[PDB]
């Protein structure tokens, strides 16, 4: 008589490997690499802001592409390839710390600063910043002499930060094509912006020249910004050349920015997320995109990683 | 294997055995037969899903974007930053790598253990009434009707009941 | 375990074994008796204190500030510092997670495998005088009095000595 | 008859991990993970400088709370909230770099860098450095015209690091409140201050202009630095608005630097240290703060991680 | 070891045994003679040559340098760098070491258990004709010539032709 | 009668380390870590340059010691302690930015970028680099007034970069001795150097004044670049102390750079370098140098990690 004992086997088995051997056949097996993408913004119960073509920076200043931006509210953002933060050509210094501010900002609230002014005009305007005809940016006021040629008065304007959160305060400099014609806006000398806070300490001089013209403009506009403290006041002390702040923004809570060229999707979720959509994975690692941002399966170099799910299987031979 | 089973003495799987990872396969004189073995399958399973449940494991840390594919950040940051998500890169590779190798050489070999205990636990069931063949198989030498097969598979088989009979049988 | 003893074919601990971690329980004649095994004992106690001797390691890497909890440093610089160090707080993480279960499941095996050790050992001084009941015990058929599981106990048992009358015992 | 084997159980396991289980028992277990602070600075053993209501910085400028810091020596230096690094308003440009060489210095020793001045004023004061009257920063010089409105004869100075090691050398820009106030220190005139080295080039010109009041001042006073390589010198070509460096600072050797509110302890001793005290301990984790500097365990997300040091309990039913 | 063999019932090796890890040695009748047992050695010797295949691997990630040893970079992102680099060398160090612990680990267990398959392997070969004598070896209790012997060792040997001599020569 | 199993042993093991055990001896065991260096630089099949003397970012501007080196074509470029980026005193901004570009561009491409010049001198030369008598940088061109004190006409030159890869333009500023010898160079007044294109906004103006003379001269050169995207133009309005480009420079594809002392080897290959030599090693890790570039084993801090590659030795007792 007798009675034996033994395992299972299938003719069809999966390689692995182990600390010893490389391909060993198992029963059964599974995959530890996230490979699939879902090629959409997976935004399903997430309140969500597309930028389009307004750049993040953009929110700030108020360009006509940013106007219905000015005050949003997100938990996700979305930066877009066809975004501008600029209508009149320049840009911001430091531009990507406060890009990476304004991602996880969960939007901005917007407040008057309460500037007035005295012998100046308020009203420079342009043709690349079109509101029907030629306007500005939203947020700002292009301060000039109060007519051709004269003199820019050295004014000072304050602001204090009444708020129990941080200021975001930009301004800008206008430099002319020539000194020719930063005479004819401001008058002649060279004119200086002083900034100042409890913790700020900088200054700016605007550098009239030729440059490449960028949206049929020769001259540019620098961006600056700074972060009040609450409690905290910011000067101004300046005299031509200034492009100034209307309006400070705080920050509304927080949020997670995004750069993609896929569209939102609100059928699907999602916590992890790269240009091209969304890796939604139980799996602990990916091998789609190493600059996935939110939470994320780890990227590995490796497209796939077996992890045996059964014993060895031996064939009936 | 580490213990010498599911590719040791026994060296043949069953594709047959369809209802378990483990099985009985015996013939007396009814003809043969073949059951699963529930108790060491399932602890297999249990074991094998434990590890399934601790690796399918979701992050809860967030990451967010330090530089910016539609406006690269300037050249030594960017460079640092590279340098960096790189040697991270380099070190979660290794670390699912090994991940992976440890626990399929650990899955085959608690795999075959579980069998070996199988095995254990039949022979010191069987007692004196029985011999090693040497290939996974126990030689009963005393009659062993579907009944008392069924007995040996359920963890009722009473040595004593053919102690004599079967003592008797295998040396004279 | 991966050796099917220390919750196995055993599965039950000796709450009464307060002076090892393994032992011997006798029944004879004159009474019952518990003794521990310092020999078993002290092997899985040596192991495991050489897992925690590795374990409590002390790194002399000293690492200094790069940020400043006073006075902020500047925001991109800050926010390559907060990924970075949040990077690797997930690498360590996962190596301590990973580092305790792995050395857990092992500490259990080699437990275990102890175990298996003594009982073998004990199968194989006993020789052909006893049998294997299936729950830990080696039914003894001969007298064995108190001395003579000490001879068990002490390693000194000589299966020569009551190996005509124990197998006469056996058989019939 | 009969002889039997068997291992210990208790009726009180702890629970651990694995591989395969979560929450198995065994006999005995152990802490990897350091939950346990120590709310004091363990020092014994350590020449330690609480730098208290001093800055860091000011230690190189000497403003008065800085006093008796001018020349420390310590293997540990702790920064408190309290502390500033001015008197007069002001910052450091790269003040954190300079934070980092200051905390591993070993302290600094000072050393006169011999500037001797003609047709000007040396002794500029404020009531926002009071010592007794007012004053200024010990290490430093407030250069003037001779007197009110008179020109400031474009001076150079230079000093050699005769030394083995660098010196650190600080200087200062005072930007007055306005060019009248600027004109009634230095006389009139764009102001400009060169300084070169062997591998060092820069300049900087003050901007005078209106700022917020920060101990009662409306000016501001920049901070600059560079290190001289040994043999190398150091040129300051400058006519106004220039804070003069009196003294050179030399490092000492090499220290450790902390942030904390908590006291110095010298009956405990300790290589791991946070802003709320000293870890003490010998595991491989800690879950206390993930910027703990000195010789530490390794922080972790995790609270605790229990390894198994005994055998799996199996009770007695 | 975890399999009790290798420095635990065996606890001797054999510097004469310089053909492979693992041997027979018998003395008969003939005198004594010793032999290696290829198929268990090259077993041992194919799964640690494995581990070697795996660990001596060469990375294909690049890393460029970000800073410069003739001309120091600013201190602030210095101290960044090297801050970063610091953190990963821990990392590495940590896994070497801990690799290196584990694969030694288990090469000494995998040897071990080598052995107790091999040893177990002879056991069910000899069947009812030999007993285990507790240090590795089996009491053959039956003429085994050299031939004999060799059938043992290459695997051949068939306990039917000397079960009824060997048996009695057991018992009485 | 009987037969026994066993296993071997040596009168000579190995001690390795374990989970449980420090020291176990086992028959055989091999090294984990490399501990031996090449004192080489192994370029064996490599397209190499050997900076030796020039220094990386004077293959842009072409000081004396680079003129072998203003078109160089590399797969690996070798960095010298002996190298110099000048001739006439001066330094770059953002240098090892563009250094760690320079490194990787598999060397560079000059194209004159077609300036062509009316009311000034375009001849300036020193002394500090001579080719034969007094020459300058032989990509560029030291631009004056026409003759002593004159005026400098403002000016504006610009390139387009018509080519499909970004174009490496490099400029300079001449900070003289004095504004009276900025006099004498470009005449008086404030002189102001813009530079703009598509994506940059930079300014510019001399701070003459005295420095420590470095190679015969008090006078320093500022040198500053930007990459000029395709179809993108730079414009440069100045109006004097500008040291202009005559040749801008491509990228040719990718390559690696190093820093060494020892020489190079073309009987030995290697991918792992660092100053010391060459790292050939199949072992995983190694405790040479952290900083070793390439493709390397990892750095490790322990000099040995024995691997077993054999049983437990038990010896014959
Ligand atoms: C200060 C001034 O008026 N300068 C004259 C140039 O504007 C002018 O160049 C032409 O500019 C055209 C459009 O320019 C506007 C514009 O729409 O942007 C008209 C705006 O009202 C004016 N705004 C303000 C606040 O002054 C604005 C501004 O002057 C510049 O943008 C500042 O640099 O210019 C268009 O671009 C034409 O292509 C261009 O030729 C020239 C005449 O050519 O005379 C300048 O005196
Ligand atoms: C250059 C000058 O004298 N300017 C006059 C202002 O000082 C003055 O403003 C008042 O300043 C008060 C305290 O100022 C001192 C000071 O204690 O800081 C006096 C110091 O001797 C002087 N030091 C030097 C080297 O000149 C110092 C200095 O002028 C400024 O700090 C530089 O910006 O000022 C106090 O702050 C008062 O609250 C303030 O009104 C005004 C008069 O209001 O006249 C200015 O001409
Ligand atoms: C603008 C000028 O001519 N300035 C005079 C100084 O050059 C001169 O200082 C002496 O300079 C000596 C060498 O100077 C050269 C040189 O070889 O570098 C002559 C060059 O042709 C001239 N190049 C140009 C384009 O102008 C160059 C240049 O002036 C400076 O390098 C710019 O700062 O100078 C040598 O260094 C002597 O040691 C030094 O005394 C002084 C006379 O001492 O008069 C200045 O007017
Ligand atoms: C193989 O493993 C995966 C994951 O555990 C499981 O979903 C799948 O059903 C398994 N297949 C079989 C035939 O067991
Ligand atoms: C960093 O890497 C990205 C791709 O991961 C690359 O496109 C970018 O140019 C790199 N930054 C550099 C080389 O400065
Ligand atoms: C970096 O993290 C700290 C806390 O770890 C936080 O307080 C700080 O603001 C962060 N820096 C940023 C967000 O720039
Ligand atoms: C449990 O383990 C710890 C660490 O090894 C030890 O200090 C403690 O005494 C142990 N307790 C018992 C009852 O063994
Ligand atoms: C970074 O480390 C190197 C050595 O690895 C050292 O020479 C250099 O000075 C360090 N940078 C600092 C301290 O800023
Ligand atoms: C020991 O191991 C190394 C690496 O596997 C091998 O090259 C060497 O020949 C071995 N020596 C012996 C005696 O096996």
């Amino acid at each position: 008589d007798k009675i034996c004992l033994g395992h299972h086997a299938v003719s069809n088995g999966t390689k692995v490997n182990t600390l010893t051997e490389r391909g060993v056949e198992v029963v059964n097996a599974t995959e530890t690499v996230e490979r699939t993408n879902i090629p959409r913004i997976c935004s399903k119960g997430k309140r969500t802001v597309d930028l389009g073509q307004c750049g993040l920076l953009g929110t700030i200043t108020g360009p006509p592409q940013c106007d219905q931006f000015l005050e949003f509210s997100a938990d996700l953002i979305i930066e877009r390839r066809e975004g501008s933060d600029v209508c009149y050509p320049g840009k911001f210094v430091n531009e990507e710390a406060l890009r990476q501010i304004l991602r996880e900002s969960g939007g901005i609230d917007k407040e008057a600063m309460g500037f007035t002014y005295s012998g100046i005009r308020t009203n420079g305007a342009t043709s690349s910043c079109r509101r029907s005809g030629s306007s500005f940016y939203a947020e700002m006021k292009w301060l000039l002499s109060n007519t051709d040629n004269a003199a820019f008065p050295q004014m000072t304007k304050s602001y204090k930060n009444t708020r129990k959160s941080p200021a975001l305060i930009v301004w800008g400099i206008h430099h002319s094509v020539s000194t020719a014609e930063q005479t004819k806006l401001y008058g002649s000398g060279n004119k200086l912006v002083t900034v100042g806070s409890s913790n700020y300490q900088q200054s700016f001089v605007p550098s009239p020249g030729a440059r490449t013209q960028v949206n049929g403009q020769s001259g540019r506009i620098d961006f600056h910004w700074l972060m009040l403290n609450p409690n905290d006041t910011v000067t101004f002390s300046f005299n031509g050349a200034f492009i100034a702040p209307d309006r400070a923004s705080f920050l509304r809570g927080k949020s997670m920015g995004i750069q993609s060229g896929v569209q939102v999707d609100a059928n699907c979720e999602g916590d992890c997320y790269h240009s091209g959509g969304t890796i939604i994975s139980n799996l602990p690692f990916q091998n789609i995109d190493s600059r996935a941002v939110g939470k994320c399966p780890r990227y590995v170099k490796q497209r796939s990683l077996l992890l045996a799910t059964g014993m060895k299987n031996v064939p009936e031979i | 294997g580490l213990f010498g089973a599911i590719a040791g003495f026994i060296e043949n799987g069953w594709e047959g055995l369809i209802d378990g990872w483990y099985g009985f396969r015996h013939q007396n004189a009814q003809g043969e037969g073949t059951a699963a073995d529930y108790k060491s399958t399932q602890s297999a399973i249990d074991q094998i899903t434990g590890k399934l449940n601790r690796l399918i494991e979701k992050t809860n840390q967030q990451f967010e974007l330090i530089d910016n594919e539609f406006n690269e950040v300037e050249k030594q940051i960017g460079n640092v930053i590279n340098w960096t998500r790189d040697s991270i890169t380099e070190v979660w590779s290794y670390n699912a790598e090994l991940l992976v190798a440890m626990e399929n050489q650990h899955t085959i070999d608690l795999a075959d253990s579980e069998m070996d205990k199988l095995y254990e636990r039949v022979k010191r069931q069987l007692r004196e009434n029985a011999e090693e063949d040497g290939t996974g198989c126990f030689e009963i030498f005393h009659k062993c009707d579907d009944d008392c097969m069924a007995s040996i598979r359920n963890n009722t088989y009473d040595h004593s009941k053919y102690r004599e009979e079967a003592m008797q049988n295998r040396i004279q």
